[PDB]
């Protein structure tokens, strides 16, 4: 249960990691009209 | 001119006429006692 | 005797399809649980 | 000019509200519905029938007022006011539940009236009827609950009663009585409704969020002229939206309206169906299935039986003051209770 | 088109479509007839309904002897 | 014709409503209906 | 035998589900 | 659990032949062209 | 745009418009007003006073139970009030 | 042999004459005076 | 060139056949986890003991159920709002015993359609479109937070949300009733005439626009060839639409803007919502129906029935059968 | 009996009262 | 007679699918 | 991206009765060992 | 029912049998 619970840590840290980072990596820029 | 009495005066009356006269009968009510 | 002027072809498109096979099958999950009842 | 014709020309004039020949039968049918239930509400009792206060003279106030239905006694009478009944005295008519009767038949052919009116405009104007053809789920249900449904029981008295808490109860009655939640017809009623209701909040909100700008102002309802040709929001962008986000999309204004007629009238018409086998209490009330198998294994349960229970709460608990001619005495002892309650 | 000898014989009950009386013809009196009918049935609807009573009218099933 | 402004005429008929139903709200605590 | 049938019924659901958004006919401009 | 066994073949041909009849339709729309 | 009707906000912020119904809307009120407070709605629709629902040493419903004897029915229970 | 629902029959009956010829009456009144001009 | 910022262009993409998007990277796991367990339980899940009295409720189809009766049943009164996942189990056995996977499930999907609404604001950025589709999905969003998160917060317990199943979701509607009154409330009234209404004007726009459709086709092929996607014109007369409504009723109850009329279409039923999906959040701390059982009683103090104490015979009816065998104690305060 | 002119009485008056206003305009 | 149940969706099973088939490729050779 | 090997398909009405009638009479044979 | 299946099909095969007669394609020299 203890390998499942650090599996799960790791797999939910990773995503939010990417959401974090993502939404950090300049997207108001990201649209098609004004890119400032 | 603009007519007074139309059909459309009629209409608003059917409707408003008993409206305020229940509105009384109403209002009358909140004063009743058992 | 000529032949009958009537006649006309009949159409389904593919959309016309998916949606009314989604109709049948989801009419079949709701009743089925009654017909076995 | 005859006089059939100039009184069509009257009829039929443009005019703040239009009156037309469906106008004789609609606009006094309506009104005597609606004056009926203000009528009863605001001054007539439901003692006599029910046992029940149910005017604002007695003390209630607007959730539960009703114009209730006739006694059971009355069966499927007319309770016409010159009927054997009340022999036309009025004042007796009422206290018998006559005015049910009265708004329930001046209303149903108040209905017929407005179909009739939609049919009259739509083709004074040149338009199309589907708006008649979409009134036809409205009169579906209200004949089918409200006539059909107690001509199949034993009288009128187990109609819908004109009334916010009336039609509670109503609702309330249908479940423990009828398991009415476990029938498809209703369960396909309810995914017309919601389901339309979706359709309408969902096509509402691609348009306002799809316009095209055609205004400098802020308020983006300015920059609409009813005479334009030009869409007013775009269906390409509107589409690939949906299609990126959902999966499918519509592509076809067209069909998009028309299955926003189809969906809500198909399943109104669906509800309809199965009240007319309640009428006859031809019920989906039961799995037999399940209920085999739970008279054998008392360790089977499902939520099924679980509300089967909750039925056999509300029959017994709410019947005698329900249906008080039926003299129903349940001493403390025979009412079903869990542990505690 | 082909012809059949039943076909001639039929011919005549076939040959006036589209053919009118002018203006409202027999119209009032058809509209009489509806009147007299819609009274008859609300009589025969109110003998059901119990709410026409007549002399002699048991309606019930010991109407059957 | 157009002598008393509209405005005047709203805040006057709101008013008007707003005692009514205030009325009907202060008779569900009086009297019948008050459960008392 | 019955839950068979309910979970194919379902299962060709989701095959149609399949089909329809990745196999649609597509929306064409003009 | 004992249930209806016709259930089956109800709910069967429930299915398939509304859905052979759509399919007979939208095949020979393609074949059109 | 227009039926030829007069429009209502012409009406309704019109001298005259107020003249009339300064008058004739107080009066109904108090017609309505006073439909009820003489008891006459009582009289007209059968409806019960506070106390004429039971008998003194009564809770039993006065429940009509013919069809055809109804109205009497109703009237022996008002009697049984008197 | 003429019962009282009888006569409350021809009671409604003659009501219901009397309310449509009267509301006819008037409708064909009005749309006599009152012509479209064409 | 960069690994992260190609990454990122592909998470962003417009041209992805599905936006996925920065939502999307939470949406898609937390929506399969949810689906694939929520599947797998209604087919085959064992017993729940969702009371905590040790009386299990048989939801999936092979132990006795069908579509109609099969639920994933909440978890057991005895977690009350503890966490408890798998890894808080000693074995799977006791996980599905005590309802684990219903807690699995709904935190799963709330967290995703959380992101789906995400998303939606998301690409409608991408597109440039103007973003408040989110905002009227906020309203079915809010009523499942009602009855999956807010209703067990308030009453101290996940064995009183909402079932997934379809008779489960009955049994919570009249529990519901008995100890909220929810009939009787202005905010449920008011989700009625969001969907009634909703319904209603759905109906009536597509019977208008339908009723106006401009000549383009014969009597032959279906009406809706008559449009094409991307054409510039509309396809329906709007003067001629309105020129029927409001003869129907009167000129100044008809829409002739556009605009005007698909935004009242979009805000009747979202506002209706709102308030059913706030009537279920508030009722989760007993600020319950309207209560006029034996409001009216007569000169002497007889108690004089009214449709509200019939409906009280019905709820009370509810009340006391309701988990028959889980109350010790004479008022049900939870 | 006597209650009924007492409710009748203001609607008469008013109803009067409009005939008095109004006359002279519904004429033309 | 005690016959087997299965025995009728198998008939039914077995005539209509196949003939389906077929049923669909005649109509479509018709209609080009 | 069009695939040049897809060829149509064809069943004549007389296949049609051939193959109907071959299914028929196979049905007709063994349903009768299917019921048992 | 297996009385209704073999007559059934029995019954269908009649009918194919109108069909392939008097509605065969009919044999065209050329
Ligand atoms: C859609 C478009 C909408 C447009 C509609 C517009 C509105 C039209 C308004 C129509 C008004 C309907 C009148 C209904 C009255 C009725 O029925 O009243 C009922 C009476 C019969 O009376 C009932 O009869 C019952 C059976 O009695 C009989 O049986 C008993 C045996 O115990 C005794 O022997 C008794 O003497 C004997 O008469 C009980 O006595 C009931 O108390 C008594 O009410 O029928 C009769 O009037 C007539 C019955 C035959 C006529 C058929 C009526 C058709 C309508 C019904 C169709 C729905 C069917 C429902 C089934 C589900
Ligand atoms: C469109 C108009 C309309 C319609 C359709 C109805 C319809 C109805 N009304 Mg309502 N009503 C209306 C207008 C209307 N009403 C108006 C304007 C009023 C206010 C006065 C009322 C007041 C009213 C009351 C108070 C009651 C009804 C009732 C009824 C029902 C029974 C009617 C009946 O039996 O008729 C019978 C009559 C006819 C069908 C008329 C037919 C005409 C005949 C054929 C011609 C007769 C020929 C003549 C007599 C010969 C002349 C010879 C001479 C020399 C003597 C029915 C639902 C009853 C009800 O609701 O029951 C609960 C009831 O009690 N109505
Ligand atoms: C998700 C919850 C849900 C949903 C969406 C529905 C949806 C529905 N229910 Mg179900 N219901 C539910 C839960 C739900 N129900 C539950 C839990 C129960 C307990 C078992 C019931 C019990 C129940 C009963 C008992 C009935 C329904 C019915 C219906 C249908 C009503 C159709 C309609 O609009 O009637 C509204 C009425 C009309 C459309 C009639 C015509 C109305 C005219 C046009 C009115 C005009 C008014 C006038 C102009 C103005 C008046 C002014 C005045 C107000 C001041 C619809 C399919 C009804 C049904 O199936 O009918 C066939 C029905 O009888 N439901
Ligand atoms: C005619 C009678 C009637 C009517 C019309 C209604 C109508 C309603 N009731 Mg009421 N109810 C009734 C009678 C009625 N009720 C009775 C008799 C009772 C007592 C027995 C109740 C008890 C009651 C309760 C206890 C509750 C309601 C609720 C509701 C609402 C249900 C719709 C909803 O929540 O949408 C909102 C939208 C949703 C819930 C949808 C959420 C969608 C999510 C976000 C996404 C789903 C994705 C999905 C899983 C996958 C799709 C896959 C794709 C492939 C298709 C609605 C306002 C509910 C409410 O107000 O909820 C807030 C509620 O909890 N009612
Ligand atoms: C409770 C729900 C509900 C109500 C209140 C309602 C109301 C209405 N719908 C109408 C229309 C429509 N409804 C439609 C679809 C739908 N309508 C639905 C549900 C409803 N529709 C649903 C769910 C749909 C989807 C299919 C369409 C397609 C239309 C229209 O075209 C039409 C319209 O113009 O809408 C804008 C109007 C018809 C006006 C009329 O007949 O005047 C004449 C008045 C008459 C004849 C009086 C009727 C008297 C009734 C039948 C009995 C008495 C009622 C009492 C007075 C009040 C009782 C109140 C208590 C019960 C609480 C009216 C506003
Ligand atoms: C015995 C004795 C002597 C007594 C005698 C007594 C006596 C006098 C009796 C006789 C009485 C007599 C004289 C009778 C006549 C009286 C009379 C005229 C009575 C009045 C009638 C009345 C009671 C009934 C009418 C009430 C009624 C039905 C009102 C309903 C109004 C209503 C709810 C309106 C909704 C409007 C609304 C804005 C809806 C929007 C819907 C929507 C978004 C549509 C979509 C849409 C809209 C568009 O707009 C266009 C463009 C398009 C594209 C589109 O999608
Ligand atoms: C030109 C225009 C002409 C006018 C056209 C008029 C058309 C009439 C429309 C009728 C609407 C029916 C509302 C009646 C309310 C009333 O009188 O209550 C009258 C009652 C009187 O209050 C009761 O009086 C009793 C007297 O013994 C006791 O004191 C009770 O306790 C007390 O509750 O008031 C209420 O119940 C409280 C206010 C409720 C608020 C009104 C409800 C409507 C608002 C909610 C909207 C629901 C949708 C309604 C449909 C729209
Ligand atoms: C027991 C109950 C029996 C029930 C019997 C009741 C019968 C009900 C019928 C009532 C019909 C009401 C019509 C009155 C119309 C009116 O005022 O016009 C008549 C005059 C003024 O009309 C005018 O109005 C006209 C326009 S319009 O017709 O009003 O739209 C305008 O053209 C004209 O110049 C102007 O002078
Ligand atoms: C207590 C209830 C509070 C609810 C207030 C919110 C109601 C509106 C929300 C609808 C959501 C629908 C999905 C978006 C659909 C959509 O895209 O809408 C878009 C639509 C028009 O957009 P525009 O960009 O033209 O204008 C909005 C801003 O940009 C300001 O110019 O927005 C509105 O018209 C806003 C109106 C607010 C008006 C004042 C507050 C609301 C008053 C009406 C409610 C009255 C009480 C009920
Ligand atoms: C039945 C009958 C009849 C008839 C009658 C009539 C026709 C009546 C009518 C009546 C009417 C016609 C009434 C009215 C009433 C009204 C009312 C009572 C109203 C009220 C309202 C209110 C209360 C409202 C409020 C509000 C709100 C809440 C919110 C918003 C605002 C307002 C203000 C709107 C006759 C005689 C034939 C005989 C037989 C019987
Ligand atoms: C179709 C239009 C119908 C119009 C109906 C209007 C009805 C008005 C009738 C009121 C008269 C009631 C008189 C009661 C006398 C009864 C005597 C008896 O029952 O023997
Ligand atoms: C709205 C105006 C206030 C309504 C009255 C609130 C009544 C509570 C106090 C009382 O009536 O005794
Ligand atoms: O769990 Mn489900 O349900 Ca809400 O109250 Mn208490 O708890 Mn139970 O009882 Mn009533
Ligand atoms: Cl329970
Ligand atoms: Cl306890
Ligand atoms: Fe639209």
């Amino acid at each position: 249960m203890e390998t499942l619970k650090i599996t799960v840590y790791i797999v939910v840290t990773f995503f939010v990691l990417l959401f974090v980072f993502g939404f950090l990596s300049g997207d108001p820029a990201r649209n098609p009209k004004r890119k400032d | 001119s603009y007519p007074i009495f139309t059909v459309r005066w009629v209409a608003v009356h059917t409707l408003a006429v008993p409206t305020i006269f229940f509105l009384g009968a109403i209002a009358a009510m909140q004063f009743i006692q058992r | 005797m000529e032949p009958n002027p009537n006649r006309q072809p009949v159409e389904l498109n593919r959309t016309s399809l998916y949606l009314g096979l989604l109709l049948i099958l989801v009419l079949a999950l709701l009743f089925s649980s009654y017909f076995f009842n | 000019r005859g006089w059939f014709d100039i009184l069509d020309d009257w009829l039929k004039r443009d005019r703040f509200v239009f009156v037309g020949w469906s106008g004789i039968l609609l606009f006094p049918c309506a009104y005597l519905a609606l004056g009926g239930w203000l009528t009863g509400t605001t001054f007539v009792t439901s003692w006599y029938t029910h046992g029940l206060a149910s005017s604002y003279l007695e003390g209630c106030n607007f959730l539960t007022v009703a114009v209730s239905t006739p006694a059971n006694s009355m069966g499927h009478s007319l309770l016409l006011l010159w009927g054997p009944e009340a022999q036309g005295d009025f004042t007796r008519w009422c206290q018998l539940g006559g005015l049910w009767t009265f708004i329930a038949l001046h209303g149903a052919f108040g209905l017929i009236g407005f179909m009739l009116r939609q049919f009259e405009i739509a083709r004074l104007v040149g338009v199309r009827p589907y708006n008649a053809i979409a009134f036809s789920a409205p009169i579906a249900v209200f004949v089918s609950v409200f006539l059909i449904y107690p001509l199949g029981q034993s009288s009128w008295f187990f109609a819908p009663s004109f009334g916010v808490a009336a039609i509670f109860r109503f609702l309330l009655f249908f479940q423990g009585f009828h398991n009415w939640t476990l029938n498809p017809f209703h369960m396909m009623g309810v995914a017309g409704v919601l389901g339309g209701a979706l359709l309408c909040a969902i096509h509402g909100a691609t348009v306002e969020n799809t316009l095209f700008q055609d205004g400098e102002g802020a308020s983006t309802f300015r920059a609409f002229n009813p005479t334009q040709a030009e869409e007013t929001y775009s269906m390409v962008t509107a589409n690939r939206f949906w299609s990126q986000i959902f999966g499918i999309a519509f592509s076809n204004k067209r069909w998009l309206h028309f299955f926003m007629l189809f969906v809500p009238v198909t399943g109104l018409w669906m509800s309809a169906i199965g009240v007319v086998g309640l009428a006859l209490n031809l019920r989906s009330y039961d799995f037999i299935s399940q209920e085999i198998r739970a008279a054998e294994d008392p360790e089977f349960e499902t939520f099924y039986t679980k509300n089967l229970l909750l039925n056999e709460g509300i029959r017994a608990w709410m019947a005698p003051q329900d249906q008080p001619h039926e003299n129903f005495v349940f001493p403390e002892e025979v009412l079903p209770r869990g542990n505690a309650l | 088109a082909r012809r059949t000898w039943l076909g001639d014989i039929l011919r005549p009950l076939n040959s006036e479509y589209g053919k009118v009386a002018p203006g409202w013809g027999t119209t009032p009196l058809m509209a009489v007839f509806m009147g007299l009918f819609l009274v008859f049935l609300l009589i025969i609807l109110e003998i059901y309904n119990s709410t026409l009573i007549l002399d002699g009218v048991n309606v019930s099933w010991k109407a059957l002897g | 014709g157009g002598r008393i402004p509209l405005w005047i005429v709203a805040t006057v008929a709101g008013m008007g409503v707003i005692v009514i139903v205030g009325l009907f709200f202060y008779g569900a605590y009086a009297g019948l209906g008050s459960s008392l | 035998m019955e839950t068979i049938t309910y979970v194919f019924i379902f299962a060709c659901i989701i095959a149609l589900f399949f089909f329809a958004i990745f196999f649609r006919e597509p929306p064409r401009i003009t | 659990m004992e249930v209806n066994q016709l259930g089956l073949i109800a709910t069967a041909l429930f299915v398939l032949v509304p859905s052979v009849f759509l399919i007979i339709l939208y095949v020979q729309t393609e074949s059109q062209q | 745009g227009t039926t030829g009707e007069r429009p209502f906000s012409d009406i309704i912020t019109s001298v005259r418009y107020w003249v009339i119904h300064s008058i004739t809307i107080p009066a109904l009120f108090i017609a309505g007003w006073l439909f009820v407070s003489t008891g006459l709605a009582y009289d007209v629709f059968g409806t019960p006073r506070p106390d004429s629902y039971y008998a003194q040493e009564q809770r039993s419903i006065p429940l009509v139970t013919d069809r055809f004897e109804a109205k009497q029915q109703v009237e022996t229970f008002l009697e049984q009030l008197k | 042999t003429i019962t009282p629902s009888l006569k409350g029959f021809f009671i409604g009956l003659l009501s219901g004459a009397v309310v449509l010829g009267l509301t006819f009456a008037v409708l064909i009144a009005i749309s006599q005076i009152d012509k479209v001009q064409r | 060139a960069n690994l992260w910022e190609r990454f990122c262009n592909w998470v962003t993409s417009t041209d992805n056949r599905l936006y996925v998007g920065w939502f999307g990277v939470i949406m898609i796991p937390t929506l399969l986890a949810a689906t694939i367990c929520f599947v797998i339980a209604f087919i085959a899940a064992p017993p729940v003991d969702i009371d905590g009295i040790r009386e299990p409720v048989s939801g999936s189809l092979l132990y006795g159920n069908n579509i109609i009766t099969g639920a994933v049943v909440p978890s057991s009164n005895a977690i009350g709002l503890h966490f408890y996942p798998i890894w808080e189990a000693a074995s799977l056995d006791e996980w599905l015993y005590n309802g684990g996977p219903y807690q699995l499930i709904i935190f799963h999907f709330l967290l995703g359609a959380s992101c789906y609404m995400g998303r939606q604001w998301e690409l409608s950025y991408r597109l440039g479109m103007r973003p408040w589709i989110c905002v009227a999905y906020s309203a079915p969003l809010a009523s499942a937070f009602a009855v999956f998160l807010i209703y067990p917060i308030g009453q101290g317990s996940f064995s009183d949300g909402m079932p997934l199943g379809i008779s489960g979701t009955f049994n919570f509607m009249i529990v519901f009733q008995a100890e909220h009154n929810i009939l009787m409330h202005p905010f449920h009234q008011l989700g009625v005439a969001g969907v009634f209404g909703g319904a209603l004007f759905c109906a009536m726009h597509g019977s208008l626009v339908t009723s106006s459709l401009i000549r383009e086709t014969t009597e032959t092929e279906s009406a809706n060839y008559g449009y094409k996607f991307g054409q510039e014109e509309e396809t329906y007369n709007i003067v001629a639409a309105h020129g029927y409504f409001g003869r129907l009723i009167f000129q100044y109850a008809s829409f002739n803007n556009s605009r005007s009329l698909h935004f009242f279409l979009a805000a009747w039923p979202v506002v209706g919502v709102w308030f059913t999906a706030l009537g279920i959040s508030t009722m989760a701390f007993n600020l319950n129906g309207f209560n006029f059982n034996h409001s009216v009683i007569d000169a002497k103090g007889n108690v004089i029935n009214t449709w509200a104490d019939i409906i009280n015979r019905a709820n009370l009816g509810m009340e006391v059968m309701h988990e028959r065998n889980a109350h010790n104690f004479p008022l049900d305060l939870a | 009996d006597w209650r009924v002119l007492v409710v009748l009485l203001p609607v008469l008056l008013a109803a009067g009262w409009a005939v008095r206003n109004i006359l002279p305009y519904a004429v033309k």
